């Protein structure tokens, strides 16, 4: 929502 | 679920058309050989209707709803998002869109038999002339490849794609495209 | 719009 | 315009925070010397300032270039360089000093000046050394075991080895007398496999 986890 | 992507031999020429672009580093080819247009498009049809009647990992395959042009097509799960949405990389074409979970499906397996044809290519020979690809560069290469079949010669082979000699045949002088970026200043030699 | 090019 | 981003010396060893994580062969910290946390309030603030006024800055996106950018996540504008320029118009920026990619509209970028750009970029790509994934792609199981190990943490980066675009790090949990090397765990829990 920030900076959040994306996941790659 | 497996899968592969076309195969090559080192110095293989063959002709393709660039399905997806982004610079003169990364662009996209269909290998025009095989019967590959016409496979891709039979198995297209068939997606259209499997489709018409899915858990997310990351690297694994699916159908996705692709809504440029509103159809369904092959694709890889690139990226998660905290929303909840993916990110897919269409695998016949080459380029990554953001979907919703009602835009997935899972794949059939006799889906995978087809190659996987968006081949990531790079343009051999050649480097930016600072750090990046400018876009005067990249709108000159698609300049050079808009409606277009040109031949290919594969020079170098990685795991991730395939760096290519581009060359166009359209009329009795052949013109190699690396040429046009060098003579243009818009690209260093390299090599 | 449909696959164009993306500058990168 | 010119930039440098932090550097390191090989076995250095330095306390970080995560600020971004993608997997474990991709995440995002800042390194604790140099008064870096501090120094990167203070610009931040100091490009508050400068995005607040009207007018803004006209300014010509080209690939690689540096700029200010609003970030809608906080409603503040960071420090940038463009990644992409998308066929809308809108323009995709790496965030220098976090490492996360945002799409922006052209009223979401401001041109950077040069006095902006003293400070080194903060958001240093870094990767676990010795580990790979089972198959071939980092799984959201590996990844999220692996974030469970670092949130709200502050962990003791050793810098392993040094690459052009970041660093292979060893991270080691030092926050009670027992360490944690944060690898041990992925491997031990069967989520990533021993490399090298």
């Amino acid at each position: 929502a920030g900076r959040g986890l994306v996941f790659r | 679920l497996e899968w592969t992507w076309v195969e090559f031999t080192v110095d293989e020429t063959v002709d393709v058309v660039v399905c997806m672009m982004y610079s003169p580093g990364e662009f996209y080819c269909h290998f025009l050989k095989d019967d590959a247009l016409e496979k891709l498009d039979d198995l297209n049809q068939s997606l259209a209707d499997y489709c018409a009647q899915f858990k997310a990992e990351i690297g694994r395959p699916c159908c996705a709803f692709f809504s440029g042009d509103g159809n369904w097509y092959r694709a890889l799960v690139k990226e998660i998002l905290p929303s909840g949405n993916v990110k897919v990389h269409f695998v016949d074409y080459g380029n990554v869109e953001e979907v919703t979970t009602d835009q997935l499906q899972a794949i059939l397996p006799q889906f995978l038999l087809l190659p996987f044809q968006g081949m990531q290519c790079w343009l051999v020979d050649i480097q930016p002339p600072n750090k990046h690809w400018t876009k005067e560069a990249t709108a000159r290469f698609q300049a050079c490849v808009v409606g277009l079949k040109l031949q290919a010669r594969v020079v170098e082979i990685t795991a991730n794609g395939v760096g290519v000699e581009l060359t166009d045949l359209s009329t009795p002088y052949p013109k190699i495209i690396s040429d046009v970026l060098i003579r243009e200043q818009l690209v260093l030699r390299c090599g």
